[PDB]
């Protein structure tokens, strides 16, 4: 038989307690629930008692109640419910407020047929993502978090200790799905990505259970999970994870909580596991007047007697429903309690406020409002509500508020999972989640520091910071690091920036400033012996002009060309002082201006023997030396005008195993002394072939014979190492020392040749 | 306020627009004599008919009950609580509610009977929310909804082929959602839209007129996409006839085919198209209807209200104001129309005594004068079941042409057909004509259209490029592409820019069809290179005559090397063949080398003056040098030139790009010493020889010497070509031959 439980007052606030169990097909109202049902609607009452009293909130207005039930079903909900606006459309009494139907479904359909009919609704115990949607639901309002507040603790709790690489464990229906969409969304953000978003079913095998733990099992590195599941359902898990052996730091949504009988039985493999549930505190007060409370007390109550004769197995026709004491008897107060006396006195401040605003002539309930109206009162009132909760502790605060959807403020308090010393495994509480996370690491000791931490990233990047080469798609919370190549740098950290294969990149990996080269590197075989020839090659000239010097007044100088020794004598001298200086740093005029001066002074040599030759084969000596004069300058003004139009200067091997050459100037000088070199060999093989018919009268001391042995060795030696210039110039280094050598080489069988007349000159 | 009410087995539920929304302390005043008095019977007339006739409910009488809603949302809501308040004046079971006119007013009422487990179909309600079945489990129609006339625009312009569209919209439901769906519609079928743009309740002209010049500015788009109710489409045209220009309206249920919309403007509404629902008149309603009178119809209490209303008479307590109503009065067409959702509303009706037929049969077999168990009704099994999956005949078929058939779709939705409506001109009267139809694939007859076929709108952008000449690159919008012309000698490119080929190549009209069309050294040896090839020849025939008389002599060698090295040259220009070789190149180049070589050294023995043997010799070194080359992989097989820069057609390749190179460096080299050793030797000489002899050694030398300083810059800026490299060549060769003849057979002739 429905019952209703009426109270008589200005204002009268309904009630969707579930007082009775919903039961089997056959039953449709049959256990009472006193956890849920009657421990909440006492709860109510005892609001309702005190907030009727006290002189301070709607001083003047008394307030009723209307409460019913709704034996955990939706279509007996919506039918009971219908009494609510019976009076409302236009002695049954008009209903304003109702204080929700304790369960999701009920809730949901309670808002839907209040909606329409404009009665507001704060349903005490309703975490359901659905009834957050203002465009179906906009007359709903609740005192306790969605569930997608949790979701926001797990995944700040999770960032807290570093962990991105999670594999997520759902359940059948509601609070198992939604619930895994807004975590893996919030998570997004957050750069942390599912694993294995397996799911499980209502009715799942328990060898089901261990293949389940085995495809978990599948990824190494993950030792992490989250868990959205139910209390059985956890339990379950919990017992296949002991018999596969498995263990996981464990994290786990409000169905877990701190409830032992989801842990008992499988002690062992659940040890670290972190768990967050609502955040209460218990109420003296209630908990004073429940236990004053027996059955030949209280009237007003008509499902008092059924869960009286439901708790004690006595009965009401004559039993122990009278002598029992209900003192001192093991109780325990709802988690949900406080909430039910938030929701009331949230409605009563919304009313007092209302009727503030609206009568502000006398205490007494004004008829200006008669026309009572859901829409303003939740748009202004209901919904902008600031005040301390009632029989709060002294030491905390608390503040009941509601958000433009309509939820409550989310407080979660964060669960371990310990191994006592002495005494038994047992919960304890680490850390809240109010508006910001905090936690003690330290408490924790399986989540210490030093008590081997699980990262569980399973994208450890150990690599320098110029070693990573992360380019590759895979998963976006993390990628492989690889080291760059040697030949490349590190000068962006997605990407290694290969600026220059020469050049070894610093540790910084951002100095593309190139590798330079020295052309100093003095040694025993390459500078030993090379530098001291140039130098002897000059002193053996000033030795050898002494003579000439002190041999000047004699007649046999008189009759050799003494213009034409004087001549030679300078050609080998500046071919010798380019040669030694060639060892020196090249710039714009140093290396380019020895090099030039090296070709002018060979075709002196060679100018000088023409000169030498062409008088002992005619036998004005004027006109000779004008005509070498003329040819010396004028192939010095062609190598002249060549430098500043085609003779540039830049060289650098980067690409095989090189780096920037030691070169200012002088690196395409090949193509410049090209013209140099040719006309010195016509000079020289014109020079030969002139030498060729001379000597025919053996004059001069048999001077002849000398001007020959001259032409027969520098075109040898000249067309003997033109294969190796050309061989050479492949490397500039090898280059280099076959130039000094072939030089010094070309001075000193000049000056070979003229030793001869010296020895005569001296002896 | 009042309730049409008949004791029946089953009744039906009715919700009907009866009084018009009024304001003040009056709820609702006047009554609506179209949306309410003419549907009213319409239901009445239909569910009467379900009685009499035995072939549908046979021993099953249905009834009837009605409750005004007043078009509004509050007071229907609250008159709905009756259909339900006996699931629990005595209340009796409501089998079903045929009802719900408005959008606004239907949505209110579904949500409170899908909770209840009450099947309700509407009659009139075309609104997009309520195809949402997430929110409305329990709602079916008989009218297509607003998202079909954006599907039935959106085919047009497909038709059409209308891309570059204009779309406008209304504030309110109709406005914004409708132009939603069209945008949808448009994505798939690839229409763009331009200026699109909503307006405002304000019905202030200066915001319309606003609205009309944001339109001039962009001319590429004269078709106009309408999705504004009938209320601000007369004015957007009264505001369109200022500043008038030429436009296409492509309009919506809202425009249809009332006369009302144009009214002295019917110049800038020309040509426009507009969607109305299709509507075939009832005849049987119209007789029914007509036989109406309030003496004996009792059942309808909002009957006399109308009657005062329309004839503005009262029948009880007249006054002097209003005149008391004649005798004999009855409603005849002279001024009586029919609504044009009649036919849906008999549908309707006829939906739920079609689904409770079957499921009377099906659950009461072999049963008839009332059922069994059919006392509670099951929504989930009556709706979901046997009423979504229905298929029957319209009742009362004019044509019975069993194209209108009633059902429901997946969504309760029923089938959408509608009417092409075109506005034109015939004997200087305008007027409407329907054009085709759209049942579910648009069907258009271009004959039907009258003057307006001479210009045939199209209004689309990025008329298609040529790729051929132009390539396409990317816009800011991607519906619309740009023409982009690429240099002409590259092959053609589908979408993106055209790649290279490279050089030498001639694309053509094919995609791929540039490819190598290399020339052979063109033929411009006979406008250039012939002349001094002739001069040659006249050299060669007068080497041949000079050898002849020097061979017909007996002592009257030296002679015949120095003529053996001038015909090899006059054979040099003829080397160069237009015809592509790897060997014939590089054999010409060391023969030129080599005649020009043994005739140099042939004056150094007359100089010096066994010497054979010696000139011998030095003559192999010579030949040696220019075999060498041809031993290291220096030759190669011809290739065209890498004239990428150059805008060449085709590549001409005669030199090999390997022999010109280093043949002529090589040559110059060698000719360069042979000709300095020469001069010097000469000059060293006291002329042994005669004296016209050593003049003409000594001025040979001197020819040479100035014809090869003379061609050295040649060689340099030649810029070998199919010209001028051949032309420099035969000019320079020529020249050392006459040079070394002249100077050799004149003395001889003179002698
Ligand atoms: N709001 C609760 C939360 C509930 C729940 C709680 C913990 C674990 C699983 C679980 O299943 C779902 C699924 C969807 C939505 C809510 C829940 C409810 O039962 O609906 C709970 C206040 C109600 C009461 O305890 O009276
Ligand atoms: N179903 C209609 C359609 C109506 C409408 C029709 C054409 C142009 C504008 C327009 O405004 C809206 C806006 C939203 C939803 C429906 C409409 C209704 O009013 O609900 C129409 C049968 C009702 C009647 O008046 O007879
Ligand atoms: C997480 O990483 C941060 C690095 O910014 C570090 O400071 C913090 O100590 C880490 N927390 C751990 C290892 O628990
Ligand atoms: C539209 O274009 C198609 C080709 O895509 C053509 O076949 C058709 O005739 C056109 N319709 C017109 C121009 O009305």
């Amino acid at each position: 038989a429905k019952k209703v439980l009426t109270l008589e007052g200005d204002l009268v606030l309904g009630g969707l307690f579930p007082v009775h169990q919903k039961g089997g097909p056959a039953e449709d109202c049959g256990p009472v629930n006193e956890h849920r049902g009657i421990q909440r609607l006492e709860a109510m009452l005892f609001a309702l008692d005190r907030i009727n009293r006290d002189p301070h909130l709607l001083p003047g207005v008394r307030l009723g109640a209307h409460i019913l039930d709704s034996c955990s079903k939706d279509t007996h909900a919506l039918e009971q419910a219908l009494d609510f606006v019976r009076a409302s459309l236009s002695a049954p009494t008009a209903i304003t407020g109702v204080i929700g139907g304790s369960y999701s479904d009920v809730s949901i359909q309670v808002a839907n047929l209040l909606r329409l009919f404009q009665i507001p609704q704060i349903s005490y115990a309703s975490t359901s993502a659905k009834l957050s949607d203002k465009s179906r639901y906009d007359y709903f309002a609740r005192t306790v978090p969605p569930d997608f507040f949790q979701a926001k603790a797990m995944a700040e709790i999770l960032r807290f200790f570093n962990w991105t690489y999670v594999s997520t464990v759902a359940s059948e229906g509601d609070y198992g799905e939604t619930g895994i969409e807004a975590f893996e969304l919030e998570a997004r953000a957050r750069n942390i990505c599912v694993a294995t978003s397996e799911k499980v079913g209502r009715a799942m095998s328990r060898a089901a259970f261990e293949g389940v733990v085995r495809a978990l099992l599948q990824k190494p590195s993950a030792r992490v999970a989250v868990l959205f599941t139910r209390s059985e359902d956890a339990r379950e898990l919990l017992a296949a994870s002991q018999r596969l052996n498995a263990s996981f730091t464990w994290v786990a949504s409000d169905g877990w909580g701190a409830l032992e009988s989801v842990v008992a039985g499988s002690e062992g493999a659940a040890e670290g596991a972190i768990t967050i549930e609502l955040a209460s505190y218990p109420i003296s007060d209630f908990a004073s007047y429940f236990q004053s409370l027996d059955p030949w007390n209280n009237s007003r109550n008509p499902w008092f007697r059924e869960f009286w004769e439901q708790r004690f197995r006595c009965s009401f026709r004559q039993r122990d429903c009278a002598a029992h004491s209900l003192r001192a008897v093991p109780f325990e107060q709802e988690s949900k309690i406080m909430f039910v006396v938030n929701a009331v006195y949230a409605m009563a401040h919304a009313l007092h406020n209302m009727h503030r605003a609206l009568c502000p002539n006398t205490t007494r309930l004004c008829d200006a409002m008669r026309p009572v109206n859901g829409r303003r009162l939740y748009k202004d009132f209901v919904l902008n509500v600031k005040f301390d909760a009632p029989f709060r502790p002294a030491d905390t605060h608390n503040e009941v508020r509601f958000d433009r959807f309509g939820d409550g403020i989310g407080r979660y308090n964060i669960f371990t999972y310990l191994r006592a010393g002495s005494g038994r495994y047992r919960y304890q509480k680490v850390g809240y989640w109010a508006e910001g996370l905090t936690l003690d690491t330290s408490l924790i000791p399986w989540a210490s520091p030093s008590a081997g931490p699980l990262p569980a990233s399973r994208c450890s990047e150990p690599c320098l910071q110029n070693e990573v080469k992360s380019v590759q798609p895979g998963e976006v919370c993390c990628w492989l690091c690889i080291p760059c190549q040697p030949y490349e740098y590190r000068l962006d950290e997605f990407t290694c920036a290969d600026c220059g294969l020469g050049y070894w990149p610093n540790a910084s990996l951002t100095g593309c400033f190139a590798l330079p080269q020295e052309y100093i590197r003095w040694g025993d075989a390459w500078a030993v012996g090379p530098v001291t020839i140039a130098c002897l090659g000059a002193l053996a000239t000033l030795f050898v002009l002494g003579v000439f010097v002190r041999h000047n007044a004699t007649p046999v100088v008189k009759a050799s060309g003494r213009e034409l020794c004087y001549i030679l004598l300078g050609g080998v001298f500046l071919c010798y002082c380019m040669t030694f200086i060639f060892i020196a740093k090249p710039s714009t005029a140093v290396c380019t201006l020895r090099r030039l001066g090296l070709g002018t002074a060979f075709s002196v040599c060679y100018s000088a023997l023409l000169t030498k030759t062409n008088r002992i084969a005619r036998i004005s000596p004027a006109s000779q030396v004008a005509i070498c004069l003329a040819l010396i300058s004028g192939q010095l003004l062609i190598v002249v005008a060549w430098l500043v139009v085609e003779a540039p200067g830049t060289g650098k091997e980067t690409a095989p195993e090189r780096r920037e050459v030691v070169t200012l100037r002088c690196n395409h000088r090949d193509a410049s002394m090209l013209g140099s070199l040719a006309y010195n060999v016509l000079l020289i093989a014109l020079c030969t072939l002139y030498a060729f018919k001379t000597r025919k009268c053996p004059e001069n001391f048999n001077e002849a014979k000398f001007i020959g042995f001259t032409m027969y060795t520098t075109c040898i030696i000249w067309l003997a190492f033109l294969p190796i210039f050309y061989v050479t110039s492949s490397d500039y280094r090898v280059q280099t020392t076959t130039m000094c050598v072939s030089v010094s080489l070309s001075g000193s069988v000049v000056l070979g040749c003229l030793f001869a007349p010296k020895l005569h000159i001296i002896l | 306020r009042r309730e049409i009410k008949i004791e029946g087995d089953l009744v039906l539920g009715g919700l009907f627009p009866i009084n018009e929304k009024g304001t003040g302390t009056e709820e609702c005043g006047r009554i609506n004599e179209d949306r309410g008095i003419q549907r009213l019977e319409a239901m009445l007339f239909a569910i009467d008919e379900i009685n009499k006739d035995d072939y549908l409910l046979p021993g099953v009488k249905l009834g009837v009950h009605i409750l005004d809603t007043c078009s509004r949302d509050t007071y229907a809501l609250e008159q709905s609580l009756e259909f339900v308040r006996a699931s629990l004046n005595i209340p009796l079971l409501i089998a079903g509610v045929i009802g719900g006119s408005y959008s606004s007013v239907s949505i209110q009422v579904a949500n409170l009977l899908r909770l209840f487990q009450i099947p309700q179909i509407s009659y009139a309600s075309t609104s997009a929310k309520l195809s949402d079945k997430s929110r409305y489990d329990y709602f079916a129609r008989t009218v297509p909804p607003d998202f079909y006339q954006a599907k039935a625009m959106a085919e047009i312009l497909r038709f059409f082929n209308w891309t570059y569209v204009s779309t406008v919209a209304s504030e309110g439901d109709y406005g914004e959602t409708g132009i939603e769906a069209f945008e949808q519609e448009a994505r798939l079928r690839n229409i763009c839209i331009a200026t699109a743009e909503k307006v405002g309740r304000s019905n202030i002209r200066k915001s319309y007129d606003s609205v009309i010049r944001e339109l001039l500015q962009k001319p590429n788009a004269r078709v106009v996409v309408l999705f504004m109710r009938s209320d601000d489409s007369r004015e957007l045209i009264a505001a369109a006839s200022r500043a008038n220009a030429s436009f296409t309206w492509v309009a919506s249920d809202g425009w249809g085919a009332q006369e009302s919309i144009i009214k002295g403007s019917e110049h800038v509404a020309y040509g426009a198209i507009t969607l109305e629902l299709a509507s075939q008149p009832v005849r049987q309603f119209d007789r029914y209807f007509q036989s109406l009178n309030p003496y004996n119809n009792h059942r309808n209490p909002w009957f006399r209200d109308f009657w005062e209303q329309k004839f503005q008479c009262s029948l009880q307590n007249k006054r002097n104001h209003r005149r008391v109503c004649d005798k004999h009065l009855a409603i005849d067409s002279s001024n009586y129309e029919q609504e044009s959702k009649i036919m849906f509303v008999v549908n309707a009706v006829y939906a739920m005594a079609h689904a409770l037929h079957k499921m009377q049969r099906t659950l009461c077999p072999n049963t008839t004068k009332l059922c069994d168990a059919m006392k509670i009704l099951d929504g989930k099994k009556l709706y979901k079941d046997y009423l979504l999956k229905i298929n029957f005949t319209a009742p009362f078929n004019p044509n019975k042409d069993a194209d209108s058939i009633v059902k429901f779709d997946t969504f309760g939705d029923g089938m959408g057909r509608y009417n092409v409506f075109n506005f034109q001109n015939v004997g200087g009267k305008y007027s409407y004509l329907k054009v085709g139809h759209w049942a579910e694939t648009l069907s258009l007859d271009v004959n039907s259209i009258h003057w307006s076929r001479n210009s045939v709108p199209t209004s689309q952008c990025s008329d298609p490029c040529a790729p051929n000449e132009m390539k396409n690159m990317q816009p800011g919008d991607v519906c619309c592409w740009i023409c982009i012309p690429c240099e002409p000698y590259e092959y053609l490119a589908d979408e993106f820019t055209c790649m290279d080929c490279g050089s030498g190549q001639w694309p053509t009209a094919d995609l791929t069809g540039c490819y190598d069309l290399p020339e052979d050294y063109i033929r411009w040896e006979d406008a250039w290179a012939i002349g001094p090839v002739t001069i040659a020849c006249l050299g060669f025939m007068c080497t041949c005559m000079v050898v002849t008389v020097f061979i017909k002599h007996n002592n009257t060698e030296l002679c015949y090397i120095l003529l053996f090295g001038v015909g090899l040259s006059y054979c040099m220009t003829f080397f160069f063949i237009a015809k592509p070789s790897p060997v014939i190149c590089a054999l010409r180049r060391l023969g030129l080398g080599s005649s020009f070589a043994i005739c140099y050294s042939a004056l150094l023995t007359k100089t010096n003056c066994s010497p054979s043997s010696q000139v011998f010799i030095c003559l192999g070194l010579i030949l040696v040098q220019i075999v060498m080359v041809s031993v290291w992989l220096i030759l190669e097989a011809p290739g065209t030139r890498r004239y990428t820069l150059a805008e060449k057609r085709e590549t001409v390749i005669l030199k090999c790009n390997v022999k010109d190179s280093s043949m002529l460096i090589s040559l110059t080299y060698d000719v360069i010493l042979v000709i300095l050793c020469t001069v010097y030797a000469f000059k060293t000489r006291k002329c042994p020889e005669n004296f016209n002899e050593a003049k003409f050694i000594g001025f040979t030398m001197y020819t040479t010497c100035i014809i090869w300083l003379a061609f050295l810059p040649i060689f340099y800026v030649t810029s070998s070509d199919y010209r001028v490299q051949t032309t420099t060549m035969c000019i320079s060769v020529s020249l050392s031959g006459f040079v070394v003849l002249g100077c050799l057979f004149a003395p001889k002739v003179h002698i």
